[PDB]
Formats: structure tokens, C-alpha cells, sequence
């Protein structure tokens, strides 16, 4: 049924139906625009009026324009033909490459899988990255914070995770760029095309890109995360597989929600955030889980405002994170890549029950030796190296070798390193670190470990560097 | 005595730096709490004025 | 009586007319009051319309008649504006006659999408050693200049504008860069002295000064950045390169806040409406670098922000820091201890990075950045100085020289080859045997010397854009010979 | 026309009309008052109602009183007859000497000079104060600000500037006191009368006082600035002569607007200020300007609420001045008077081209040495001062000497300090600071420089201390 | 129900810091005047009325009982925030779980310096 725009205040449009209102969250299409403006219903003001938030610029809206009620929330194409295609919140393709042809359409406002559907055993997604899989293992159907800004390898790490998961699990990936700079979005698109995760010819792309630009009204940046979840939920349920879901950034999601709530006229919460911050985060984060059909593992880039970890935004976000990966500059300088910080990185499933006794003990041993080396670095920097016991020097050697062993070559960063990429399976990583810690390789040079895959490859390098 | 004095100054300044950092921890926590309180208070004043008219 | 194409003012006050009628008025459309006053219709409510008046409400009585012009706000464009001083709507305010521009554009047009752009790769030469080497700026970038009061931001902008004169006076056409300087909320005499300063350096034959000064009604200050950005999009969309400088973007936010709070929209944080992000994001996202299919033009942006007490966690400073591709901090502590421009190079960044640096400046600044990074982490000792090994002693003896090379003077930008030569002398090590206080003199001498005799070497560096080992050797010889006789 | 009051709330009166409606900014006279009450229109609420701000106390108003629209904004007398008088916000005299009989009336609301009318010349204006002349030289025709907390020296400094410049000025002068103590207004009036600047008998006065002191209801404190500004506007344009315009305070012009804003029906802004703070101040500060047809050397004292230079009011004013001299409480605690903060006062003519190479080099040297001293104090926190190297003990000693030498005794402070006020021409200041920096006075104690004029007087004082030792 | 039918119950609210946030949402959406940290002034009565039911009826009333173990979560371990003190003044004890004892491997991380139980020695096995 068609209503009439009665009010237009900024990005908030009040429409007046006459026969029957549309339930909240429905999508309405304004008739008369060159582009396609979609209004999402938000309230039922009474007198058959509904207040709505626009997904695009509301310049040029006359008081009386006809607005057609679509009949269901924003619906997007969620076939396997999305892969390699950029699309925006309302589902249109923004890569000017032709329409996204799919036989399936999904409504972006779903509900979390019920209690019965929840999986009860806590698995461990194997990303194939040694440092990530040893010290801060990722969990299937878990949320993973990703700290560290630019210049540290965030995009290369994202591409490597995409590739490894698509290769060692057969599961695709979604990238919901909430509040995405257009320059950075284009750069990411072209980096992916170059690195092969997206392919424009042979229809074997492993990524579905969704972009909520930074110049779209808040009503759009607050829903793009749900478009990403919709595509990934299709890949999980209707195709029964594990999925990766990158959300860059997750702070901009909460900020967009805050602006929308302010526009609607709701009393701001503690620090200006919306009153519904907790449940706004919950409805989204609670659809990223491992049901009985598949799992969505979300890697969420996190920005901490004012370097304040108690700010309501990160405070609410961290209640959902199942792990943390801290990319640090101080380790890109040392030439170790990925820059993942072995000590700041943490995980909820570093529990002997979840990951196992041998894995837990190896990870604990590596952490202990690295802490000891960190502590001894100051003494070496002050009292001098010559005044360290034999055991101290041995631990320094072990710690340097372990540091170099955490570095790995990525199949997507070949053009940088030139080294052919490696995918270290979990057991080989545990074996390599067990051997290094036990001392089996006290008789090899440090550089024998820099940028190698399994440990046996390190031994091969050690031989070939003395021949 | 010179060797002993220099070692003592090393230790004393190390302890002083550690005390200063341990104090900066609490001061930073308090500063963040107070900053959020100020933002909330100013915002509540604005919206209470807006509602009153 | 007509209540579709015409309406009548129900109320007025504080610059926000409430009109009754105008049933066919579009949102963000330019209506005209009976008193020759224009206005922009922002709030369309069921019972009335909220028109923000472009001028003084003294002339808008109740009961006036308002007629809709039928068009969204639009501004003139073209190369007819160059060298003029226009106000927030294209009207000349320099009293040199009518602007005489054929074309027009809409202020509120949308930015280019994801495909039209291409990665920023050309260098936008600012003529400032610190900026050009340590925090470089490409074409199509958005590099915030964020600082305190009287730290030297407007001077960075004007040095950038003045420098382009060397390119605009040449014959190469893809290096020509046209500047636009949007001056928001500034005392008129400041803009007059600025226009005089630009004329002195003859940099006013390719500059458009858009003026929205303090006396101007809030809508003009809210609208000036968009006028400037449209006059710049015109050059972007025609294979030309532009550089728009908003100064400041905090005062546009203040004007927008006034408009909103008078239209009675929900306040939000610091009383800023909910659109002070959308407001600035949908402005700064129009600085692009079109690919060759779209002309190849580009449009850089250098928004200027003032931070109160170096507080960069405030609302607007963080809104504009999360939108841009870098930032150039200008701390006053450094300003008063000789470091001018006071570009704090620890906090400054450029997410574009060295992808927008000439191969020569890459060759040199790549190591200068590391040398200063090492110096910055042993700066504290500088006072003690002695009592430390030769390692940190040499670190902070190289750092001091490097720092004193980056000092520069008002309105005297340097050609890229000359910056490369100076930094080469300084960082390759031909200065560590010199008392720091004299470094500047050496520079101001060495520069001139190289300019006089060895112009051919500078020409080769400029054209090749690289320090070929032949040029490298010749430059080492020149530096050694000069430093010998000093 | 003629309306009738319909509502009274604080200083905000809503008036209803049946004839034509009075445009905004008009002045309406309330009929039936012992003393002239003038309401300035500020809004049109519809239904032929206007909201208004009362320029004088609204006690005793009755709903339904009659109000006559004067037909034009507040008009005030102007001309060379207002010289030596004192005026209300509404122009009526308040010095009890009969009416101000002029030919010229001016409306206090008028647009600012267009961009094509501005001047671009700058020439230093020697004031006789070492710190002001050395680090933040003033300029003829420029706008000048004195940012102070409470009780730091804004008023004593502006009285010193009056005494110095206004006495030695060819042109006229104006002192608009906006919302500051009445004790001070009386003190200034008597000081001028006794100093010859004002003349009660004949027509030889060079000052046109205007007063809106802090007992006036907010509608009045928010407008007396415009009244003084109108008098100065006339002297700038019609007389075609140079003018001075001292304003004290210019914060109260913002505070009064904030006071009435809430009742005017506006949502408050950041710190309780009116949403229109920036524009309500630009429309005023943009009329205080030199133009091709005149010249105003405006000086303005500016309260800084709680010494918070990041407050919206001073933060916004900073952009409207050609030179700021931030008085500081910390320096005033050390006893240095004037308390001007050398590392926070700036200027627009402090360039090697406008003031000369040597002046610029010395000013920057003073600033750099003081900043180095500030950095060293942190180390002196822990080490003590015996541990400082010998290139830094010299830096600290020189910096202390320069701090002391920046102090000076004013002629209007003889009541406090007892010393004799001094004027230090520019050459003396530059030479003295050159010498202090060069090291030509490492042999004199620092206290030798405390509260002295030229450097030779510091030498003489050092000798006298030595002798009396 | 158990407490009033002569049986013994134990109820573990986990967390009560995430109920007060839901109540703050509800209130702010009702437009009620926010207070300290945007919490409504009611945010005490909300927990006091809930935790005052963890009683221990005497033998003339069945003799049942209802222990309660509210779980509060403190940002940056600020025990003096608003909700933590609201609840510290409603309960009969407290078990402070330090986040640095926990990071030392000392688990469970009870901070025995600050933990207390205001019935304590009463209702403790004599052997213990
Ligand atoms: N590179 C430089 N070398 C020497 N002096 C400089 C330099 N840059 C700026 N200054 C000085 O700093 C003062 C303030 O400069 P500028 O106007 O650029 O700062 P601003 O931030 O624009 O000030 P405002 O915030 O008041 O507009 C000027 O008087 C100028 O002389
Ligand atoms: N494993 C790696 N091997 C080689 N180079 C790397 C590796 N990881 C990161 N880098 C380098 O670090 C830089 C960081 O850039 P990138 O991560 O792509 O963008 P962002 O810094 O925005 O995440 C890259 O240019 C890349 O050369
Ligand atoms: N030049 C000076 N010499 C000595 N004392 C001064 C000087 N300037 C200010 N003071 C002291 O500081 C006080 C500040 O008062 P004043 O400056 O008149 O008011 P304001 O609070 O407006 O600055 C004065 O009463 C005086 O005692
Ligand atoms: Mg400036
Ligand atoms: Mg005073």
C-alpha cells in the first residue's frame, strides 16, 4: 500500500499510510527518485503515521511523495553468486559490474538461533597461522577482536585468513566494511583482486564484499553489518559450512547506531551512546554463532576511543569477544610477520579442557619463556650480557628462536617476501614448538627459523644455509 | 663507595620509576572515569534543558 | 491565494523562519523571501516549514510571503572563478565585477563511487621539508591539519598554496594544481590580509578564496565548504587537479549546531546534532583521484581543525580524524622551542604513506624517518647528554641535526630537488661534525650555492625523479667540497 | 502602532499588537513608567505577538500595559557632544549634567564593513610595556585582547593602556564598560576628570564613557557594547579620524545573552551558552574594525571563566583579535606584574618584515629560553639544582633574569607597589633583552631586575643593593 | 516457592550489572530523568527489592531458605562505581576476584584481603 511522506527532518522521514501500516523494520520505497531510496520503519507514531530512517540522502523529498510498502524488511540476494561482488546495504551492486543474479533473497532482520539449535562442544577453527593457532587459538562460532591500526599487516592478515579458511575448510568469507572509507574500500578491492581471493573471470572468488560507505546517512552504516550477517547466514544454513565474517570497523557500527538513536530523539545513555547499546550489540553479535548446521566466525576490527578500554562501546563489545589478536608495530619493525603480538593476544579457549593438555602445555611454555625473555631483555640492556648464567643465555637463545619461528610466509604476501606461502596444520605447529622448547634444536642458527613453515622445513633451511 | 653509590642510585631510580608508573595506572583509570562523568553530566544538562522547553 | 508554490511566514527569530504553505517545496531547497532574502528549507513538518535565512532576520517580519525558487542550492564553477574572492554562494565580494561563469553545480552532490577512483600515487608537493619527507601528501588524499591556537596551520596551508606557483608557471600540464581556500568563520580583515599575501607571492591567479566570515549568517558558514568542494569537483571532473583547504572544519560544525539547536532537533553530545559525522564525511569523501576513464583529475583536501588544549578526543576532532587519510599535528610546545613548522612528527601520520613520494624523496626520507624514530626514543637523555655510550650519543647527535634541517620560514617553500639535496647532505652524514646552532646557516648557504652553480644536477634530479648513482656521486662531491670550505 | 504586554517572565516580556507588527530589533517604549523602560524586540511568535528583552528592570509591569513602537532600533545620541559624558545602554545620560544635545542620532544595530572596505596595513604601536612590546607587539588599527582569569591584572593593565595611549593620542577615545563593577566605573570617571582627559567646564574632552555595569538586567549588559561601538563607529566614519575603543569586559556581552537565552525558548549549547554564541559575537566583533574610511584601535579585556582558556567564550573570541596578551595567574603568583604570559601571548605583526630582523630574533630568543627553562624545571624537580650541568645552570639563571626583567611598574599601580611608573621605549627593551641574552649581566643578581624600567636602571639597582649590603 | 515450602534454594543472578543496564534502557526509553551515569534514581530499589527476598525463614514459617549469589562485573576493577556500591550495601558479604591474581595463575582469584562474609564464623562446620 502507498503512503505519503508527511515530514522530512534531516535523515528522518515520517510517512502516513491510510489503509494499513507496515510493521516495524519493514522497507519502504520512495517513488520518484532517480536512485532507489529505501526507508526503514522505526516507530508507529499513531494516526497511521510511521517514523522511518532513510538509507540514502533525503534531499528533494516533497511533502506528499508516494511511498510504496515493500512488504518485508530489506531483502538482499544471498546466492553463491554474491562471491566476488561488492554490494551495499540495500543489496544493489556498487562495483558497476552488472546485477547480482541469485535465486534466493534474504531479509536482513533475522533472530538469533534458538537455544536448542546451539552447539554445545567448543571446537577450534584452524586458521593455518602458527601464532594465531598456538597462543590465541580461534574458536568456531566465536568473536575475535583485532587490534592494531595501519601499517602492521591487517589487510594482509585478513586476506591470509580468507585464503586459508577457503582452502583448508571449503568455507567462503564475507567482508562487511561498516563505515568504510571509499579510498580504503577501493584499495581493499584491488588488493583482493591482485591476491586472488576475488577473481573477476573464473567465478571462483572466496569473498563477498559488502560496503557501507562513510558518506551514507547513519541509517545505512548501522545496517550494513546485518547485510554481512545475512549473506554469511545463508552460507551457514542453506549451504551448511563454516564461514568467516570480517567486520571493519566494529566501533563505527556502535557509532552509527548512536547517531540513528539520537536522530529518532532518544535520551542518550551514559556517554552519549544510545540507550539500546547493549541489545543493539546483542542482536547482531548473537547471530554469529555455531549452530547445528554450520558456524560463523567473526573477526571484528576494534577501535578503542580515547585509549579507554572501559568506554561503553568497547566495554559492550568485549562482553562478546571470544578471543583477541593484537597486531603491534613493534613486531613489524623486527621483521617478524604477521605482527601478531604473542603476549597481548589472548583467548577464552586456552583451557586444557577445550584445546587439550598437550596444546595447553605447549602454549603455556611458549608464553612463559617469552615473558622470561622480555624480563631479561632489560637486564641485558642494563647490566650487560656477559653477566647472565648459562641457563639465562639458553633461555635467550630459545626465546629468539621461538620468536623467529612464529613468523610465517603468507601465500598472499608472496610478492613482498617472495617466499612461497605455507599453511602449517595445527599438529605440526605443536610438534615444532614442543621440539624447540625441549631443546632438540639448540644446535641450529636463529636465522634457520625466520619465515619457515613446519619445523622440518626449518631443519632443511639450517642444512642448506651451511652448504 | 663510588661503586656502591652508583648501584644504589640505579636501584633507587628504578624503584621510583616503578612507583610512578604504578601511580599513573590509578591516575589514568580515575581520569577516564572523570572524563566519562563529565561527558554524561553535560549531556544530561543539555537534554534536561531541551525537555524543559 | 497559492499555498503550494507560495507560503507565508508564521514566525521568525534567531534566523529560523517558520513558514506556512509551500506544500510543494522540496527538502534542502532555496526559497526566497519578499525582502530579497534567500533561505534554505531544512525542516519539512506536517504543519510548517523551517527555513534557515541566508542573512539577517531583521528584514523578515511575520506574515511575509515566501516563494520557492524550485531548485536545490547551486553554485557557479569554472576557470572564471580563479583569482576571485567569492562568498558562500558564488557572489563576488572583492568588487571586481560580475563573476561571469557559464556553468553551475549542485552543492550537495554525491561523491564518486568505488570503481571510479584509483589509488593515490602522485605526490602533492607542499614545499615544506617536514611534510614532504616525513608525512607526505598524495593527490586525492585527505590530510587533516589538526592543532591548537596559533600553532601555524593556516601557514602550512598558505605555504602549500604558494608553492604550486612553480608548477603552474611551467608548461607541464599534469603537474598544474589549482587551489581553493575556504575560509569559514574568520574575521574579514584576516581574509583580506591573506588575499594580499597570496597576491604578493603572485599565487592568486590560480586560487579561489571562498569567504564565509564571522558576520555571515550560520547557513553561509555551514554551506561554504560545499560551495568550495563543488568548485573543486569541477576541476576534478575535467582532467585537472585541485586542492581545497577548509579552514576550519570545526566552525562549520559550530554553525551547523546553531542551525540544528534553533530548529529544535535532538541535541546529542556536546549539543552537536547526530549529523556532525554525516555532515563532514559526506564532504570529505569528495576528495578523489579519478581513473583515466573518468578524466584522471583529482581533488586533494586539507581540512584544518583546532583542538582545545591538544584534546584530540573531543567530538569533532575524532569525527574528522576517523574520516581522513592522515593528520599533521602542530604542537605549540615545539613551536616555541624553535621547531617551526611545529609539526610533531611522532603523532603525524599519512595512511597513504610513501606511495605518494617522488623516488628521490623516497630514497632519502626512507632513512630520515628511521633516524628520527631512533632519536625520538632517546630524546630524554638529551639533557644528560654525557654519561652515555657512543651509541645513544651518536643517535641524539644525528637527531639534533636532522631536526634542525626541518626548520623553515614563513612563505618560502622549497622545490622538491632542493629538499632532497638538503636532507641528503644532512642524513648521509656530511653534517655530524657541525655545531647544531650553525646548521641552519649552512642550509641557507648550501641551498643558495647549489642553486647558483649546479642547476644542471637539480634539473636532472627533477626530471629523472630519482637519484641515479651518477647523480648520487656528483651530489656527494658537491656536498664534500662545499662543507670543506665553510 | 501600539501593543499591550501579555506576559512577563524574568527579563523577557511578550507583547501583543493589533496594528502592524514591529520588525525585529525595534525599540518599544512601555507607557506608564516613572523611568524610561525600553524593550528590544527579539522574536515573532505568531499571532501578532513579539518576544522582547527589557533593557531595564521589569518590576511593576502589569499584563495589559500599553507599549508604543518607536519605529526604529535603539537610537542613541552621537557627535562630538557625547565626549566627556556618560551614557546608558539607551543613550540617556547618567552623569547628571543635563541632556546630551546633539544633531546626530545613530541606531546601535548596523551591518559590518564589507570585505572590499578593509585595510591591510600594520604598523607597531609602541605602548611602553616591555613584555607587550617585545613578544606581542600591538598594532595601530588592530583589535587587541587581554585574556585574564579573575584578579590577574586586566583592569589595571587596561587603565595603564588608557593612561599611556589615550593621553598621547591625536584622535578621540571611547570606553564602553560592559557589566563590570560600578566602583571601577566611578574610579575611572574621577581619574579622567582629575587627569584632564575629561573636562567638565569646556568642550575639550577626548573620552566618551558608556556604562552597562553589572547591576543592569541582562537585556542591558548585552547591548551597551553595541552602544559604545556605535559611538566609535561615528567617530571613525563621520569625523574621519582615528579612534580608540576600550571595552571591559567583553565576556559579559556573552554572559548576558546566555542569561536570557533559556527564557527566549532556545535549547542550550555545549556549556550552557546560547546556541548562537559564535554569531552573536561575530556580528559585534565584525563592526570593530579599521576600514579605508577610518581606524579603530580597539582594546578589549576578556574574562576567562576559571582560567579555562578552552571555554567556549574565550575560545571563540581568540579568532577575532589581531593580538592577544594572555595574563596568567601563575605568573602573577610569582609577583611578576603585569602577569602577561610570554609563551601564550601572540600577535600578527611579529614578523621579521613588519618589526625588523633584530626585534624578531630577540623576541624568539626570549621565548625559546623561557621554554627551555620550563623543560628544565621538570629535572630540577628530582635532581636538585646543584646537579645541573654548567650550560643549563646558565640557562636557568638567564631565564629567571628575563622573567624578572619582563615585569615593570605602571603609573596606575603606585597605590599597590609604591614604586614610580615607567615607560620603556622600544629601543630600550630590545637592547636590554639582547644584553641579558648575550650574557652581559651574569654578574648581577636576578633580583636586580625586579620591577625596573630600562636595563640601566637594573644596573643602578644592583649597585644600590650591593652598597647597602 | 521452595523457601516458603520448607525447602532450601540457591539462586545465582549472573550478572546483575546487565540487568541494571536493561533497566537503564527501559527508563531512558520511557523518558525518565537520568541520574548518575545515566542510571535512573530507581536503580537501587530495583536490586534492593530483588535481593531482600533471599531470606531465611524461622521454624514457625517452614524453616526454608533462599541463598543468593549476585554476580556483579566491574570495569577496570572499580569497586567504587555506582552499581557495585549500590549492591555492596544490599548484600551480606562479598568475594572480590582480582584480575591480577587471576593473571598470576592463582585461581580462583579471591582477594582474601577485601573479601568478607558478615555472618562468617556463624554457620561454619566446627572442624573447618
Ligand atoms: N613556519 C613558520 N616559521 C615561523 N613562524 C611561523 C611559521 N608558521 C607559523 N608561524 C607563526 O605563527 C603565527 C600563527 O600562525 P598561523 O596564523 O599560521 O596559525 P593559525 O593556527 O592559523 O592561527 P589561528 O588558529 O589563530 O588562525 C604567525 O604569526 C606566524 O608568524
Ligand atoms: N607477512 C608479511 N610479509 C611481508 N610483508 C608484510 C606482511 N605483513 C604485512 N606486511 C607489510 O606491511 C604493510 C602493511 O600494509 P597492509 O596491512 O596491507 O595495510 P594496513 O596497514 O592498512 O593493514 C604491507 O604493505 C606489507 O608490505
Ligand atoms: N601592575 C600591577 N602591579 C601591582 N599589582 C597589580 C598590578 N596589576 C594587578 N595587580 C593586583 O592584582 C589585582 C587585580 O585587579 P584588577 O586587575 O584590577 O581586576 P581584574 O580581576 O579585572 O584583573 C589588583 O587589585 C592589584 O592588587
Ligand atoms: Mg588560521
Ligand atoms: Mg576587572
Amino acid at each position: 500500500t502507498t503512503g505519503r511522506i508527511v515530514a522530512v527532518i534531516g535523515a528522518v522521514v515520517d510517512v502516513q499510510f491510510d489503509e494499513g501500516l507496515p510493521p516495524i523494520l519493514n522497507a519502504l520505497e520512495v517513488q520518484g527518485r532517480e536512485t532507489r531510496l529505501v526507508l526503514e520503519v522505526a516507530q508507529h507514531l499513531g494516526e497511521s503515521t510511521v517514523r522511518t530512517i532513510a538509507m540514502d540522502g533525503t534531499e528533494g523529498l516533497v511533502r506528499g511523495q508516494k511511498v510504496l510498502d515493500s512488504g518485508a524488511p530489506i531483502r538482499i540476494p544471498v546466492g553463491p553468486e554474491t562471491l566476488g561482488r561488492i554490494m551495499n546495504v540495500i543489496g544493489e551492486p556498487i562495483d558497476e559490474r552488472g546485477p547480482i543474479k541469485t535465486k534466493q533473497f534474504a531479509a536482513i532482520h533475522a533472530e538469533a538461533p534458538e537455544f536448542v539449535e546451539m552447539s554445545v562442544e567448543q571446537e577450534i577453527l584452524v586458521t593455518g597461522i602458527k601464532v594465531v593457532d598456538l597462543l590465541a587459538p580461534y574458536a568456531k562460532g566465536g568473536k575475535i577482536g583485532l587490534f592494531g591500526g595501519a601499517g602492521v599487516g591487517k589487510t594482509v592478515l585478513i586476506m591470509e585468513l580468507i585464503n586459508n579458511v577457503a582452502k583448508a575448510h571449503g568455507g567462503y568469507s564475507v567482508f562487511a566494511g561498516v563505515g568504510e572509507r571509499t579510498r580504503e574500500g577501493n584499495d581493499l578491492y584491488h588488493e583482493m583482486i591482485e591476491s586472488g581471493v576475488i577473481n573477476l573471470k573464473d567465478a571462483t572468488s572466496k569473498v563477498a564484499l559488502v560496503y557501507g560507505q562513510m558518506n551514507e546517512p547513519p541509517g545505512a552504516r548501522a545496517r550494513v553489518a546485518l547485510t554481512g550477517l545475512t549473506v554469511a547466514e545463508y552460507f551457514r544454513d542453506q549451504e551448511g559450512q563454516d564461514v568467516l565474517l570480517f567486520i571493519d570497523n566494529i566501533f563505527r557500527f556502535t557509532q552509527a547506531g548512536s547517531e540513528v538513536s539520537a536522530l529518532l530523539g532518544r535520551i542518550p545513555s551514559a556517554v552519549g551512546y544510545q540507550p539500546t547499546l547493549a541489545t543493539d550489540m546483542g542482536t547482531m553479535q548473537e547471530r554469529i554463532t555455531t549452530t547445528k548446521k554450520g558456524s560463523i566466525t567473526s573477526v571484528q576490527a576494534i577501535y578503542v576511543p580515547a585509549d579507554d578500554l572501559t568506554d561503553p562501546a568497547p566495554a559492550t563489545t568485549f562482553a562478546h569477544l571470544d578471543a583477541t589478536t593484537v597486531l603491534s608495530r613493534a613486531i613489524a619493525e623486527l621483521g617478524i610477520y604477521p605482527a601478531v603480538d604473542p603476549l597481548d593476544s589472548t583467548s577464552r579457549i586456552m583451557d586444557p579442557n577445550i584445546v587439550g593438555s598437550e596444546h595447553y602445555d605447549v602454549a603455556r611454555g611458549v608464553q612463559k619463556i617469552l615473558q622470561d625473555y622480555k624480563s631479561l631483555q632489560d637486564i641485558i640492556a642494563i647490566l650487560g650480557m656477559d653477566e647472565l648464567s648459562e641457563e639465562d643465555k639458553l633461555t635467550v637463545s630459545r626465546a629468539r628462536k621461538i620468536q623467529r619461528f612464529l613468523s610465517q610466509p603468507f601465500q598472499v604476501a608472496e610478492v613482498f617476501t617472495g617466499h612461497l606461502g605455507k599453511l602449517v596444520p595445527l599438529k605440526e605447529t605443536i610438534k615444532g614448538f614442543q621440539q624447540i622448547l625441549a631443546g632438540e634444536y639448540d644446535h641450529l642458527p636463529e636465522q634457520a627459523f625466520y619465515m619457515v613453515g613446519p619445523i622440518e622445513e626449518a631443519v632443511a633451511k639450517a642444512d642448506k644455509l651451511a652448504e | 663507595s663510588t661503586t656502591s653509590e652508583q648501584s644504589a642510585r640505579m636501584t633507587a631510580m628504578d624503584n621510583a620509576s616503578k612507583n610512578a608508573s604504578e601511580m599513573i595506572d590509578k591516575l589514568t583509570l580515575t581520569f577516564n572515569r572523570t572524563r566519562q562523568a563529565v561527558i554524561t553530566k553535560e549531556l544530561i544538562e543539555i537534554i534536561s534543558g531541551a525537555a524543559a522547553l | 491565494v497559492d499555498l503550494e508554490e507560495t507560503g507565508r511566514v508564521l514566525s521568525i527569530g534567531d534566523g529560523i523562519a517558520r513558514v506556512h504553505g509551500l506544500r510543494n517545496v522540496q527538502a534542502e531547497e532555496m526559497v526566497e523571501f519578499s525582502s530579497g532574502l534567500k533561505g534554505m528549507s531544512l525542516n519539512l513538518e506536517p504543519d510548517n516549514v523551517g527555513v534557515v535565512v541566508f542573512g539577517n532576520d531583521k528584514l523578515i517580519k511575520e506574515g511575509d510571503i515566501v516563494k520557492r525558487t524550485g531548485a536545490i542550492v547551486d553554485v557557479p564553477v569554472g576557470e572564471e572563478l580563479l583569482g576571485r574572492v567569492v562568498d558562500a554562494l558564488g557572489n563576488a565580494i572583492d568588487g571586481k565585477g560580475p563573476i561571469g561563469s557559464k556553468a553551475r553545480r549542485r552543492v550537495g552532490l554525491k561523491a564518486p563511487g568505488i570503481i571510479p577512483r584509483i589509488s593515490v600515487r602522485e605526490p602533492m608537493q607542499t614545499g615544506i621539508k617536514a611534510v614532504d619527507s616525513l608525512v607526505p601528501i598524495g593527490r586525492g588524499q585527505r590530510e587533516l591539519i589538526i592543532g591548537d591556537r596559533q600553532t601555524g596551520k593556516t601557514s602550512i596551508a598558505i605555504d602549500t598554496i604558494i608553492n604550486q606557483k612553480r608548477f603552474n608557471d611551467g608548461t607541464d600540464e599534469k603537474k598544474k594544481l589549482y587551489c581553493i581556500y575556504v575560509a569559514i568563520g574568520q574575521k574579514r580583515s584576516t581574509v583580506a590580509q591573506l588575499v594580499k599575501r597570496l597576491t604578493d607571492a603572485d599565487a592568486m591567479k590560480y586560487t579561489i578564496v571562498v569567504s564565509a566570515t564571522a558576520s555571515d549568517a550560520a547557513p553561509l558558514q555551514y554551506l561554504a565548504p560545499y560551495s568550495g568542494c563543488s568548485m573543486g569537483e569541477y576541476f576534478r571532473d575535467n582532467g585537472k587537479h585541485a586542492l581545497i583547504i577548509y579552514d576550519d572544519l570545526s566552525k562549520q560544525a559550530v554553525a551547523y549546531r546553531q542551525m540544528s539547536l534553533l530548529l529544535r532537533r535532538p541535541p546529542g553530545r556536546e549539543a552537536y546534532p547526530g549529523d556532525v559525522f554525516y555532515l563532514h564525511s559526506r564532504l570529505l569523501e569528495r576528495a578523489a583521484k579519478m581513473n583515466d576513464a573518468f578524466g584522471g583529475g583529482s581533488l586533494t583536501a586539507l581540512p584544518v581543525i583546532e583542538t582545545q588544549a591538544g584534546d584530540v578526543s573531543a567530538y569533532i576532532p575524532t569525527n574528522v580524524i576517523s574520516i581522513t587519510d592522515g593528520q599533521i599535528f602542530l604542537e605549540t610546545e615545539l613551536f616555541y622551542k624553535g621547531i617551526r613548522p611545529a609539526i610533531n612528527v611522532g603523532l603525524s601520520v599519512s595512511r597513504v604513506g610513501s606511495a605518494a613520494q617522488t623516488r628521490a624523496m623516497k630514497q632519502v626520507a626512507g632513512t630520515m624517518k628511521l633516524e628520527l624514530a631512533q632519536y625520538r626514543e632517546v630524546a630524554a637523555f638529551a639533557q644528560f647528554g654525557s654519561d652515555l655510550d657512543a651509541a645513544t650519543q651518536q643517535l641524539l647527535s644525528r637527531g639534533v641535526r636532522l631536526t634542525e634541517l626541518l626548520k623553515q620560514g614563513q612563505y618560502s617553500p622549497m622545490a622538491i630537488e632542493e629538499q632532497v639535496a638538503v636532507i641528503y647532505a644532512g642524513v648521509r652524514g656530511y653534517l655530524d661534525k657541525l655545531e647544531p646552532s650553525k646548521i641552519t646557516k649552512f642550509e641557507n648557504a648550501f641551498l643558495s650555492h647549489v642553486i647558483s652553480q649546479h642547476q644542471a644536477l637539480l634539473g636532472k634530479i627533477r626530471t629523472d625523479g630519482k637519484i641515479s648513482e651518477e647523480s648520487d656521486a656528483k651530489l656527494k662531491e658537491i656536498v664534500t667540497n662545499f662543507l670543506a670550505g665553510f
